[PDB]
């Protein structure tokens, strides 16, 4: 049915249906401008009136003008072919190369998975880098915290990462660009095409890109992140998957939720968070969780508002993250990439029941060891230095190089089986290459690299 | 033996010193955030009131 | 406060009084690193005016730095150099405090109006080090540098 | 048609709907809306009701028909839920078919007053050391849980639960502890694993779990503590135990917040509105321990509360302290040290619990109590170095791992050990080892003592002396 | 006549009526419940309709439900026979031993004792309490308020005075609880019975309860303080005879006001409080109070919203008393109990015209060394107290001694120090703070001192050491 | 009364911390929409006006005299706030007092630094 | 004009701001619900639409470029002010200035521990 603006103010507008009415969260398209206006219902005012969020600008309108119920909430194209593509919140493409043509579409609105559907299997999703799958593993179906800001190689790290689970285990990759600045969304974009992750001429794309740019209307920015649910949802209850969905940035997603809360003139709460700051989050968050099907892992790259973690905006966040990725200007300085601290970042997983006894003995080795260390660089007996020179070896051999950065470096990118990780680390503690020297160790892959970068340079 | 004892006293002292005022930071930044927050809140419930 | 707070960006010179400075009874009460001029320019003023004034916020802005430092740690902590801004630096604070004719009722002390020339010249040698030897209160309320040399010789006996 | 049983809906979108008609509707009855949507009748105006949701929203529009359905928001209760997940309405969310219960509970009613209750006197048994000797719990008590995020919170109320197998196990229906777990505001995978923990443990017979998840309406999480407390009182009213844990209080209170900002309630300290004390209050105040005359009954409850960086003397903290008998304390700065459970002595708290303690804990338990507080300020000379040796043993027997709560008598045997000084020339590092291997050794070889003293609650001067005798030989016994 | 229900919200209700309108304190009787629902009128609306405030739940009421005007506001049973009886909010038994017969009933709303009826009598009540007795005294008749946040100690501080102030008083006691645990209620009554303070075979009863607590909806916590009162009142005037009543706890009368006003619709005062928080506190509190005719000792728990003094409730409270005894979380943790403030807790017969100069001067002396210890704090939580200089550490040694002959083992709170309780004579409360001030225990451990009665058991426990 | 005949009043008001709160009532019943602290727009207005008639009169008006001691209660010693600053805006001067002081054994509990007279030594005998 | 004609162009908005305080006059005026700080839902919508035009152009679209150096005052160094945050967050990086660094004789007062360009390195010369 056809109904009739009657309102617009900023990003709200106000439509008057003669029929029955379009549910709360229905997309309705305004007939009449040059490109596609949707705008979503929020609320059912009364008097055949619905008040409605923006999902572009609204200049120009009329009091008047035709506005079409869709008959169903934002429906984005799905499938194979969203691979290697850009698509905005409501599913057009803007890498200008054309429909995305897919054979099935789905709402952007969809309710989390029941209770009878969930996994109670606890299981490691092998990123093939050492110091995360060793020392703060990420967990399938469950969300990590990414944290540092630019020049640490965040970009580079999600690159990777996207290269090694579809190699490693064939899953693929959804990034949601939640406020996207538009100039680092140009640049991401290109970096993917030259690492490879992203292929212009064939079917091979690991990615599919979904941009909500900052210079996009509070509701646009509010819904992108679930947009980029959707094609990750696909893939994993259509195709089986252990799918990966990056969402850069998680703070901007509760801001883009606290704008369109004001605009709705909803009281603010603390802070001046919406009131449904703990909904808004659960609502998106629990649709990232393992499933009878497969799993829908998610790194989110953290913004915390005044350097404080007691805020609402991280303290929300922090209740649905499973694990931690700090990138550090201290690591990154002293050569070692990826630039992860390896004591800062920290995995709910890393439980002897869970991992590996063997995976978490090591590790609790490689621990201490790298504290111990820091303890004996404010001050050696024979004890102490064998711990210090197991230590540094033990720093570089968590260096590794990338696949994604092998056309930049010429060095040849490592993907590390787990197994493999994790005896490297237990032939150090051992000392049984202390009898080898220390910067064999820096930028290798699996051990056997090591000893044959000690055997070639002896 | 004076020299040895003072040296390790001061060496000691400060060290607890140094711990003391790290404790005092972590209080004192949590005094901070607690206000900035409720700053925040207040500001905005006196604006609400005013609308209402 | 928005009030105050928007009133800055339509002057052109800012005295800005603090009542952390006046609870000290130094008057006037003008906080030296949070008033400014558009005229506090090396072309319009002059090179000496200026880099005695900019000398002079310094040495001001190293003491406060200091202040808390010291209040915990001590004086005795501190290095040559530093004890030597503290002490010049309070000598400063204290010769920026003058008798004003309208405010004899409060003050008990005669009023005095200070040529430029003379106030140049007065934080010019409190900076150089010559006043070193003389105590902090003989720079505590009065007009010209002249009167603070004076006073120093009365509080001897 | 029928505007006294039936209405239409006027307008929704803030959590409330606003409802033409429903004349003869009741404050506080449950609705029907088209939809199968729930809703509680909350504002009875000349014009209108206003509707609260028990669900999404989207699911109602203007004009769609909403019915009476006669009664005060309640839900089923009964022994049908043991076993079962159910959520804030008591529906069946396992996927296990029909619950049969047939009786149903207000899940507003209010507490019962003065005269039906009586002193609590009954152990509940937690089987964790550091909370039966120190910070011991009764039934009919509240006691608080409190702590930042991921201190341990959630293991206290895990190992409670999983405790009561030994007694419900049992024929004496006085002896036995029923469970309800209360999810608010959690993931649905953290809920899944814990129904999992408890079944492979064989507590899930006799536990009922209630959940409102993250992604649960806010209505539906604010509901879902009373829900459960109406399945508790179930029990504590047919002269039978039950034990409820609301985990947690925090997200329910921050769920009522959402809703009562949505209703344009004036907010006050951290926007929460001046009835969030009284959310609370009304639900803890029924967890209660009836008098003979009305059954002799209980309900206990351990509610838990998650601080921002250990402060307790926030709004919400305090609220739930100044309501509950006391509370467990649990420091992330301990939980880092590998300090397990992470609960700091000094600053826990019960209230009414020692009058709920077995004479048996009672005796060493009560020296255990004197020798660590005299130990909390000497944490070198004679005087306070036997201060210090005793209490880091001490603090060695107060560690526990997961998933495998202590039999009472158990208990009273390990820090027997500690108490009258048969640690005191083993090294603190080699405690924990010793534990172990003794209470091995108690259980395979001497049943008989460990029984006496379970049968009778208390140390008897031969029962002392016997056990004198096993802890020197095992001592003796006990190399590396 | 009859009025019929047209609005109803928590705790507010609108009733229309046809024929002659309910003045405003009125209460309304609601037709066809099971147990008493009482309305009480607080708003003239207009159109013949009144907005009034429910005494219990407003579950299961529909628009259109009648009501009758009782033609009085709520009016309670007064007189001897409420003693060792309990009532709730509207003056019903709640005890299950039948009706209170009393020959009066009187309405909970009277006005305060006018100026002229005002005594300035200022006697010193003597309470076996260190802190209490040396730095902030009660007095006979006086207003008496404990400060406290959650958990630091004002009702085991309340039950303490009702065993060190109630057996030496000859007279009668009204406990009041107000927003509290109905399981302390449980407590209280049958410890009562134990005691045989209540007797429930005799006349011989010397206390009235009256309950309304945490699990109570908000009209009936903003009203049971005025059902206690006015059970107090009676023994006051009708009986001209030495009252003691015990209130726990009246904070909760302002916040169940707060829950109201916010269902009222008014216009919020800060901190999200009722515009009418002092006045509607006013009108309650100068109730509370000594007469010519009669005296009160009232003795007020006074909770403190996340520990800010400064929050509206507590802050509008000081003012309506003689007394404060000011209880810190700070101190609680230090293990020093009672916890009360030493630095904080103020009486008006603290004055060396009514305690004698000795007294004052200790005091004084006592609270001056406890100053110049606190702003030293700084100091000392950065470098320690080895950084001091000589007078200052000497200040710092005896202050600490000070801080711990504070303290003081509660004959209530045993289960908890492991101590028997103690209580000490006012006369060596003095001697011993005068003789720590004068030095004469500087050699002493400051452990000696703490959790003892007289002086001479921290010399005792010092000898025991070493 | 004693002003305009030539006399000499000393009124005390104690205090107008609380007089503020009983307007700020009045006026959010009024339904007057309140401002910072919820009280009203023109809580400045309400003291200042009340705090002018305090006055010295010339020899015309008969030379009279009312002087004023308004009293102002702080929360935490904050002589920085809102409302306090507002009524030391009115006065000339204000004597503050704290508790610090006052157990130190300075009693009268003045701040000598942050007390100030605006009318000083001409409010003053000579030998003072 | 100039970025889409080939040719490179520099903005400076002093101050964004007081740009943003008239925009929240017309909002309130307007009766549009008001947030933190009584600004309105879309003030972080004004100042992204108005940054993200800023931009260089491929050489398919001549190679022009806009730059922009837009300027936020903050109050008592507050970067986490709301406007600072938005304009923080929308910037491709920020030159913090202090006042304490001022006084201090660093001018500019740039704390460059704090500053950052993301763009960084690709935006210099050779020499640099
Ligand atoms: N006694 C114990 N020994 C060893 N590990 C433990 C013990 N208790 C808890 N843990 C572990 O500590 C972690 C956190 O415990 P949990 O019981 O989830 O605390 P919580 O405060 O409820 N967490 P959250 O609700 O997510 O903020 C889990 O991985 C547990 O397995
Ligand atoms: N005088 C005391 N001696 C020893 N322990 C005490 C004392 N006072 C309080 N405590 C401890 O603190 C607990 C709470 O005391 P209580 O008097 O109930 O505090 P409260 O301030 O009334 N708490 P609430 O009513 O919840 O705000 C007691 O159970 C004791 O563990
Ligand atoms: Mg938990
Ligand atoms: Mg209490």
């Amino acid at each position: 049915t056809t109904g009739r603006i009657v309102a617009v103010i900023g990003a709200v507008v106000d439509v008057q249906f003669d029929e029955g009415l379009p549910p709360i969260l229905n997309a309705l398209e305004v007939q009449g401008r040059e490109t596609r206006l949707v705008l979503e219902v929020a609320q059912h005012l009364g008097e055949s009136t619905v008040r409605t969020i923006a999902m572009d600008g609204t200049e120009g309108l009329v009091r008047g003008q035709k506005v079409l119920d869709s008959g169903a909430p934002i429906r984005i194209p799905v499938g194979p072919e969203t691979l290697g593509r850009i698509m905005n919140v409501i599913g057009e493409p803007i890498d200008e190369r054309g429909p995305i043509k897919t054979k099935q579409f789905a709402a952007i609105h969809a309710e989390a998975p029941e209770f009878v559907e969930m996994s109670v299997e606890q299981e490691i999703l092998v990123t093939g880098i050492k110091v995360v799958d060793l020392l703060a593993p990420y967990a399938k179906g469950g969300k990590i915290g990414l944290f540092g800001g630019a020049g640490v190689g965040k970009t580079v790290l999600i690159m990777e990462l996207i290269n090694n689970v579809a190699k490693a285990h064939g899953g693929y990759s959804v990034f949601a660009g939640v406020g996207e600045r538009t100039r680092e969304g140009n640049d991401l974009y290109h970096e993917m095409i030259e690492s490879g992750v992203i292929n212009l001429k064939d079917a091979t794309s690991k990615v599919a890109l979904v941009y909500g740019q900052m210079n996009e209307p509070p509701g646009a920015r509010a819904r992108v992140a679930l947009t980029g649910l959707t094609v990750a949802e696909y893939f994993r209850d259509q195709e089986g998957q252990d799918v990966l969905l990056f969402i850069d940035n998680i703070f901007r997603f509760t801001q883009a939720g606290s704008e369109v809360s004001a605009l709705l003139g909803r009281i603010p709460s603390a802070v001046g968070y919406q009131p449904t700051l703990a909904t808004d989050m659960g609502t998106m968050q629990e649709r990232i969780t393992t499933t009878k099907k497969g799993s829908i892992t998610s790194v989110q790259a953290i913004y915390v508002p005044a350097d404080d973690l007691t805020d609402p905006a991280p303290a929300t966040t922090f209740a649905h993250l499973d694990a931690t990725t700090v990138l550090s200007r201290a690591i990154a300085e002293l050569g070692i990439y990826p630039a992860v601290d390896p004591l800062d970042s920290t995995s709910r997983i890393m439980d002897p029941n869970i991992v590996g006894s063997e995976h978490y003995d090591v590790a609790r080795g490689v621990q201490k060891i790298l504290q111990d260390y820091k303890s004996l660089q404010d001050i050696l007996s024979e004890e102490d230095k064998l711990t210090v020179s197991r230590a540094r070896k033990i720093q570089r051999f968590l260096s590794q190089p990338f696949q994604v950065a092998e056309v930049f470096t010429g060095h040849l990118g490592k993907l590390v089986p787990l197994k493999e990780t994790i005896k490297g680390f237990q032939q150090i503690l051992a000392g049984e290459y202390d009898h080898l020297p220390e910067q064999a160790f820096y930028m290798v892959g699996p051990i056997e690299e090591a000893v044959a970068k000690a055997d070639k340079l002896a | 033996e004076s020299t040895t004892s003072e040296q390790s006293a001061r060496m000691t002292a400060m060290d607890n010193a140094s711990k003391n005022a790290s404790e005092m930071i972590d209080k004192l930044t949590l005094t901070f955030n607690r206000t900035r927050q409720a700053v925040i809140t207040k500001e905005l419930i006196e604006i609400i009131s005013g609308a209402a | 406060d928005p009030a105050p707070a928007t009133t800055f960006a339509h002057l052109d010179a800012t005295t800005v009084l603090s009542r952390a400075i006046a609870e000290l009874g130094i008057y006037p009460a003008v906080d030296p690193l949070d008033s400014t001029s558009r005229i506090m320019d090396p072309n319009i003023v002059g090179s000496e005016h200026y880099d005695v004034a900019r000398g002079v916020q310094k040495i001001l802005q190293d003491y406060k730095s200091l202040q808390d430092i010291i209040a915990i740690l001590g004086m005795d902590e501190l290095s040559e150099e530093d004890k030597l801004t503290v002490s010049r630096a309070r000598k400063i604070q204290r010769f920026l405090s003058q008798p004003f004719q309208v405010a004899e009722v409060f003050t008990g002390h005669l009023g005095k109006l200070v040529p430029l020339k003379e106030t140049i010249k007065g934080f010019q040698q409190i900076l150089a080090g010559e006043y070193d030897h003389l105590p902090e209160q003989a720079f505590y309320m009065v007009g010209p540098i002249e009167e603070a040399v004076a006073k120093a010789d009365k509080l001897a006996e | 048609v029928d505007l006294e049983e039936t209405g239409r809906v006027l307008s929704i979108g803030d959590g409330i709907a606003r409802v033409h008609g429903l004349r003869n509707v009741q404050a506080e009855e449950m609705v029907e809306f088209s939809s199968g949507l729930k809703g509680m009748s909350l504002n009875l105006e000349p014009d209108n009701v206003g509707v609260v949701v028990f669900g999404n929203d989207k699911l109602i529009k203007e004009g769609d028909i909403v019915k009476r359905t006669g009664a005060i928001v309640d839900v089923p209760v009964g022994e049908e839920l043991l076993g079962r997940v159910v959520d804030a309405l008591g529906n069946a969310i396992d996927g296990k078919g029909p619950i049969g219960s047939k009786a149903r509970r207000r899940v507003g009613l209010k507490a019962p007053g003065i005269i039906p209750r009586i002193s609590v006197r009954e152990p509940m048994q937690t089987g964790i050391k550091a909370v039966d000797s120190l910070v011991p719990i009764g039934r009919g008590q509240r006691e608080l849980i409190i702590g930042d995020r991921q201190t341990g919170k959630t293991s206290i109320a895990i190992d409670t639960i999983i405790n009561q197998k030994r007694f419900n196990d049992g024929t004496d229906e006085k002896k036995k502890l029923y469970c309800i777990y209360v999810a608010i505001g959690q993931k649905r995978s953290t809920v899944a694993q814990l129904v999992k923990r408890l079944t492979d443990a064989d507590a899930m017979k006799y536990t009922i779990v209630v959940s409102a998840t993250a992604s649960d309406a806010a209505p539906l999480q604010y509901l879902a503590p009373y829900s459960g407390c109406s399945m508790g009182e179930y029990f504590r009213d047919n002269g039978k135990h039950a034990l409820i844990i609301y985990d947690d209080l925090s997200k329910q209170a921050v769920a009522y917040r959402q809703m009562s900002l949505l209703l344009r309630r004036p907010p006050g300290r951290e926007a929460y509105p001046g009835d969030v004390f009284y959310l609370h209050s009304r639900l803890l105040e029924r967890a209660a321990k009836m008098n003979d005359a009305f059954g002799g009954g209980s309900l206990t409850a351990l509610p838990v509360i998650e601080t921002q960086a250990g402060d307790v003397s926030a709004y919400i903290p305090t609220n739930v302290i100044s309501i509950t008998d006391g509370q467990i304390f649990l420091e992330t700065e301990l939980f880092y040290k590998g300090i397990r459970p992470a609960i700091n002595v000094g600053l826990s708290v019960s209230r009414v619990g020692s009058a709920a303690q077995t004479r048996a804990m009672k005796q060493v338990a009560g020296t255990m109590k004197l020798e660590l507080a005299q130990y909390r300020e000497v944490a070198l000379d004679a005087a306070t170095q036997q201060l210090l040796s005793r209490g880091v043993r001490l603090t060695e027997l107060l560690k526990q791992g997961q998933y495998s709560p202590m039999a009472i008598e158990e208990q009273v045997a390990v820090i027997y050990a500690g108490v009258r000084g048969y640690l005191d020339k083993l090294e603190p590092s080699k405690i924990t080892k010793f534990e172990n291997a003794f209470l091995s050794h108690v259980i395979s070889q001497h049943q008989a003592l460990l029984g006496k003293i379970r049968t009778d609650g208390k140390i008897s001067e031969e029962s002392d002396a016997k056990l004198k005798e096993i802890v020197t030989n095992f001592l003796a016994g006990f190399e590396a």
